[PDB]
RNA sequence: CAUUGGUGAGCAGCGAAGGAUUUGGUGGAUUACUAGCUAAUAGCAAUCUAUUUCAAAGAAUUCAAACUUGGGGGAAUGCCUUGUUGA
RNA sequence: GGAGCCAGCGAGUCUAACCUUGGCCGAGAGGUCUUGGUAAAAACUCCGUCGGGGAACGAGGAAUUCCUAGUAAGCGCAAGUCAUCAGCUUGCGUUGAUUACGUCCCUGCCCUUUGUACACACCG
RNA sequence: GUCGACGUACUUCAUAGGAUCAUUUCUAUAGGAAUCGUCACUCUUUGACUCUUCAAAAGAGCCACUGAAUCCAACUUGGUUGAUGAGU
């Protein structure tokens, strides 16, 4: 078992190698294709070549979700661990119980005696989409897990504008009917790669009238989070607020699971660089 | 199939397969084997197969699929009402 | 050759190593004799496999036990199931098969900790 | 694919939702849930029978999922997997757990006690254990490798005494009152088992036949010469026809399609056995079709509780002197099935009722079991009902406590 | 180093496993001589030189 | 190749069998159908072959040694062992190939790891 | 101190005109045992040849015949088919 | 108070305080000695001994929060990884429990009220 | 905010002459060297063969009869007036 997940992270790393010295490949083609659609000069380097205009019958005959996600897009509804960092403390436990409620298809764990290896093994063995652990300050919550488990991906995000939802007010009990969502001002490919995780992390296929929504907005490199109840009136849709509300941003993305510590970073927030103050998104 | 028996059958099968098959009534001693004896008797076809009770041939009267037929001619008017809202709910399904 | 025979035992973070051989009659573990395991109260549950089968199929061989790593209670059930395995596998090789199965009989109808650990691996729903 | 015996049709196909490949399929004693497992994906499907969706998609097997089976009178699932493990779950009641159970080599046979408390698993290591099922702890196990005669194939290497291909258990199945095991492998033998006394009955030989490969053991030197053994040797140029000359045999075909295309000789091995629920006969399909093995006890005698004076001839005195009751239990002290049809058809019906009443039940069992099989070959379905109706209603209840006594007879 | 550690691959055959020998730690010992031969003297050469 | 490009029939039926390549062991890289036509060589389905799985997967030591093995008897493919040498596997068996228990093979290799644990005796 | 490393000196115990190891050749086995040869209802078996020759029996696809070819391209001249020219 | 004995992560020529007392050396710069005061495996087992606090305080009400096995709790050792954390934060090991594993009756939540899906059965 | 016109910067291409080899003679040139019924020796390369190292794994298996080799014990013979060992 194990070893068909290691053969197969073997197999994913030599197609993505692949896949990058084929780019151009694919580049050379698409020219050949608009070259034939509209007859041309056709350029020094595939015009003198002979194995690409002999090949080129397979290659015209040939020709999106994200690949660590693609097979399990929009079919099985995932399903959510949730655990706490180790030797809780009551403030968290609360938060990490509020997030799984936020959630759908959501369990929780208590961690005391665990270790991280032995955690996603046994959670892999079970048969587990997607992992959140937790991580506070002094009861405040500050730092966030999010791991995809078939050899997927991790992001580390911090968090830190919480307010819980019954210290906001003694209300009563959410609705948890299966959300929406709204993302707003995304740009970058690392854009589209946490709002994939992030679409990928809720539930899959939602009714058309469904009546909570939950927000994703981009403001300054500062992921807000917030979530409304709606009913609609006849000219004013009236919002009503309800469950947790906090400021969210990332700060490391890891191509392997999170108890590796040595997978390829594909993103990594620098901080000590000249133009730090000045870009977004870096 | 010279790849599979070449290859020891384990494959990953064919993705997703629709098609409509007719069938035929002649009764299941026929539909078995050359045999001196037989094993089933009724006809290959179902009651339910062979007639379900069709919606209705004429424009004045119902008829619903537990056979109780009705017309517009013997119904009291609030029952009219309920006749239509209850297709109304079958026509918003569907 | 010497007729020999080599076996592991393991409690949650514990290795006890069992080595058995043919000799005198004689348990050492750890370059102590037997009568000198710590904890005083479960000398007992290491005593449990000789007195579970009896006492001359150890008065025939040679035992030496030697255990790393773990803690009192962890360290015990080690080197109870190493001492099981190892007479087990002993009596496998160089002598006869019905003597192991009976062997194997009384003690799995004791308690199966003895023979196969539980390494307790979580369930998560 | 489900299959109706009825008007042979297959009115539902269920399916994999990545479409793997299966190996073991079971079924709930209610036809409801039907699940299945296979060695791909090692994850059990499982479908409700009512509507042709998968219900849900059972995990926790790391590797693949062998045998399957149900525990009836409780409804449990069993599972046993190369994991060298066995999991048990419940799936109904609104729990839906596990529990787990290590076996020390890797399984890969299944079967249940119709008690369903009971299930016997077989390793590859040759032992073949049983377990109580509703404490996990192990209740008996009957080492059973060196009852196992294994042939040597003429492209081996080494010898029947060295190897490994066949010392093992590939299907199991329990009798029915819950006593006596079958068990077959890739071997070229049968074996048959007692459960309590833990102590095999017999070992069978399924085939004495030369030109398959594994039912020799020992080769002969007469054979094997300084080139190769004598049976590599192709004589596809000897046959005096094309069709007989040529082949289609592609390098390694193992497990598929005709023997054509196999430049080897068929291997036997006993694939699958089951007991009969209408007598002790017992089935084995193996690589030449079917065998079934059926009793005698008209050509054996196995007495039970004699003395000095009981005997055909006293039997047979008593009869004429007219003590129905005597005759009938001498008869089946005896159990020479001759005597037995002689009382059963000489005694009349008048003293049915009260006969029928005051036999004993001890020989309960034995007299249902004549009376099944004389009537389904016989000619008197009038007198053999009269029988069948004294003796129920005489004794129901006595049968409903004993109900896995006489589950077979019934 | 660590990533050959991940990879380990526990069902290998090389000879050599029938001449190297390791210690109950794990790691693996080595010999001050380096030779096939000179492991330890035997009593006629000890005569000679004593 | 001959039929027109945009019929949905070819699209689906070449998608069709380079999975059935790809799964098989043939060909590695799934996209190329010109490496469909291209790269399959009957090198390539040798190298699938068992023995050239053992050099692989670091087994034997090298090719003729692993043929050794495998008709000396020693290795089995999942619950069973193989005997004829020219076996073919696919990836999902690739990932179950592994050497008898209680081979002396195994002896030696868990002997100088010094985990023999003979209660399987292994 | 332990050595489950190597060698080598001696006992305790086992013990009938010796003991331990290795290796070649050969015989019988390794499927259920009706005798050898030939021109074969007989004869031979020390040999069939100076009876072993005659007669009878018997000639369709008017010559049907690569079921067997590694994959894409073509083949001057050969080869097969198709028509045609002249005897 | 003795005495017995048990773990696991970790290794960047890299890992670390303050002021004070004076002698001598030198043009110094400062150097060296001298001197006083302040910040920084354990539980386990066994044996031997003993039997209110320097004015608040003797296990912490009303309400309220959470949790169903390597979990609550207890005990320590290590690090300090481009965001957070030193008033702390995160790793690892040790020891390891009582009580539920059923229920929709209350509290809330959802889904369905059209057999639609192909036998037999069930309802209609 | 996209795109047209300009302006401007950048990337990109020719090759010629002479020789030789290629048609089972002959690449087109007469400027160029090659025809034979073998007798012996040395050297060198490449392998078959039997053994074998690095370093294994498995045995067409049983029994009997007749041979051999090795090592012990036992015996004989040589030996402190010197056997074994050891680079003029």
């Amino acid at each position: 078992m194990l070893r068909r997940q290691a053969r197969e992270r073997r197999e994913y790393l030599y197609r993505k190698a692949q896949e990058l010295q084929d780019s151009q490949l694919q580049q050379k083609r698409q020219i050949i294709k608009q070259a034939l659609a509209q007859g041309k000069p056709l350029p020094k380097e595939l015009a003198e070549d002979e194995s690409l205009q002999k090949d080129f019958r397979y290659d015209q005959s040939l020709k999106q979700v994200d690949d660590e996600y693609a097979a399990t897009s929009g079919i099985m509804d995932p399903r959510i661990i949730v655990t706490t960092s180790r030797d809780p403390s009551t403030r968290l436990s609360q938060f990490a119980k509020e997030i799984k409620l936020l959630f759908p298809n959501a369990v929780r764990l208590n961690r005391g005696n665990y270790v991280m290896p032995n955690l996603v093994d046994a959670c892999k063995k079970s048969g587990t989409t997607d992992l959140v652990v937790l991580h506070e300050h002094r009861g405040v919550p500050t730092s966030l897990t999010i791991s995809h488990f078939p050899h997927g991906p991790t992001a580390q995000f911090s968090l830190h504008n919480v307010v819980m939802r019954h210290d906001i007010i003694n209300a009563g009990n959410q609705s948890e009917v299966n959300p929406h969502l709204i993302f707003d001002n995304f740009t970058t490919a690392l854009g589209k790669r946490v709002v994939c995780i992030l679409k990928h992390l809720f539930n899959a296929g939602p009714k058309k009238d469904s009546e909570r929504v939950i927000t994703f907005a981009n403001r300054g490199d500062f992921i807000s989070v917030r979530q409304h109840v709606y009913v609609r009136t006849r000219e004013g849709v009236e919002i009503a607020e309800v469950g947790p509300r906090f400021e969210m941003r990332l700060f490391e993305l890891r191509l392997g699971t999170l108890e590796n510590k040595d997978a390829d970073v594909e993103w990594q927030l620098r901080r000590f660089i000249r133009t730090a103050n000045k870009k977004d998104y870096l | 199939y010279k790849l599979d028996v070449l290859s020891s059958v384990h494959f990953v099968p064919k993705p997703a397969s629709t098609s409509l098959e007719i069938r035929v009534e002649t009764p299941t001693i026929s539909m078995e084997d050359a045999q001196p004896l037989y094993m089933s008797n009724a006809s290959s076809l179902a009651p339910q197969e062979i007639y379900n009770v069709g919606k209705a041939e004429k424009d004045g009267e119902i008829r619903l699929k537990n056979g109780v037929a009705m017309s517009k001619e013997e119904l009291t008017r609030e029952d009219k009402n309920r006749l239509r809202r209850a297709l109304k709910r079958k026509r918003s399904k569907a | 050759a010497v007729p020999s025979v080599q076996t592991f035992g393991k409690k949650k973070s514990a290795t006890a190593v069992a080595h058995v051989k043919a000799g005198k009659g004689l348990i050492k573990v750890n370059g102590s004799p037997i009568t000198l395991v710590e904890p005083e109260i479960l000398r007992f549950k290491v005593y449990e496999p000789l007195l579970l089968v009896g006492l001359d199929k150890f008065s025939n061989i040679d035992i030496r036990v030697r255990v790393t790593g773990g803690g009192h209670v962890s360290q015990v059930y080690a080197i109870r199931q190493a001492i099981a395995k190892g007479l087990v596998a002993y009596h496998q090789k160089y002598v006869d098969e019905q003597s192991k199965n009976e062997l194997k009989k009384a003690f799995t109808s004791y308690d199966r900790t003895l023979l196969i650990a539980d390494s307790r691996r979580p369930e998560p729903k | 694919r489900a299959w109706d015996l009825i008007r042979y049709r297959n009115f539902r196909t269920f399916t994999g939702t990545e479409r793997i490949q299966f190996n073991c399929l079971a079924v709930d004693p209610s036809g409801e849930v039907v699940c299945a497992g296979s060695l791909d994906n090692f994850d059990i499907h499982v479908w409700s029978v009512q509507t042709g969706q998968l219900l849900d998609a059972l995990s926790g097997h790391e590797g693949p999922v062998s045998c399957l089976s149900f525990s009836q009178e409780n409804s449990v699932l069993a599972s046993a997997s190369w994991d060298k493990t066995i999991r048990i779950w419940s799936i109904f009641g609104r729990s839906q757990q596990v529990e787990p159970i290590e076996v020390y080599s890797d399984v890969l046979a299944l079967s249940m006690r119709p008690d369903g408390k009971e299930v016997a698993v077989s390793t590859l290591k040759g032992q073949i254990s049983i377990f109580n099922i509703e404490d996990a702890k192990q209740v008996g196990n009957i080492d059973c490798r060196k009852d196992i005669i294994s042939g040597r194939f003429n492209q081996d290497r080494f010898t029947a005494k060295n190897s490994e291909r066949s010392k093992f258990f590939t299907t199991i199945h329990y009798s029915f009152d819950g006593m006596a095991i079958v068990a077959g492998g890739n071997n070229n033998s049968i074996c048959l088992y007692d459960v309590p006394n833990e102590v095999l009955l017999k070992r069978f030989i399924v085939s004495r036949n030369m030109a398959l490969n594994g039912t020799l053991e020992f080769l002969n030197s007469k054979k094997m010469t300084e080139a190769g053994s004598l049976d590599l040797i192709d004589d596809a140029g000897e046959n005096s026809d094309l069709e007989d000359r040529i082949d289609n045999s592609l390098p390694g075909s193992q497990r598929g399609g005709d023997l054509s295309t196999r430049k080897m000789r068929p291997e036997v091995r006993v694939t699958s056995v089951q007991f009969s629920p209408t007598a002790n006969a017992f089935a084995a399909a193996s690589t030449e079709g079917l065998l079934i093995y059926s009793t005698n006890d008209t050509i054996l005698f196995d007495p039970f509780d004699l003395d000095v004076d009981v005997t055909p001839h006293s039997t047979v005195e008593a009869l004429r002197e007219k003590q129905f009751l005597n005759a009938l239990v001498m008869a089946f002290r005896l159990n020479e099935e001759y005597l037995i049809n002689k009382v059963y058809e000489a005694i009349p019906i008048k003293e049915i009722p009260l006969v029928a009443s005051n036999i004993p039940a001890i020989y309960l069992p034995r007299i249902l079991k004549f009376i099944g099989d004389f009537a389904i070959e016989s000619q008197h379905i009038e007198f053999n009902l009269i029988w069948i109706k004294a003796l129920l209603s005489a004794s129901g209840g006595y049968i409903n406590e004993h109900k896995y006594l006489f589950s077979t007879a019934m | 180093l660590r990533e050959k550690a991940k990879e380990r691959n526990p069902d290998e055959y090389y000879h050599a496993m029938h001449s190297r020998k390791t210690d109950a730690k794990g790691l693996l010992i080595s010999s001050r001589h380096g030779d096939e031969e000179d492991e330890s003297l035997s009593m006629d050469q000890v005569k000679l030189l004593k | 190749s001959l039929l027109p490009p945009t019929d949905p029939f070819r699209r689906k039926h070449e998608q069709l069998l380079l999975d059935k390549l790809y799964a098989m062991g043939v060909l590695t890289t799934k996209s190329k159908i010109s490496d469909l036509e291209n790269k399959v060589t009957v090198s390539a389905i040798c190298r699938r072959r068992l023995p050239v799985i053992m050099h692989r997967l670091k087994m034997a030591e090298t090719i003729q040694d692993a043929v050794k093995f495998i008709e000396q008897g020693h290795v089995r493919v999942g619950p069973n062992l193989i005997n004829d040498p020219a076996y073919l596997v696919t990836r999902n068996m690739e990932d179950y190939v592994t050497w008898v228990d209680n081979s002396k093979i195994k002896k030696t290799l868990l002997r100088y790891r010094n985990q023999i644990d003979d209660f399987d005796f292994s």
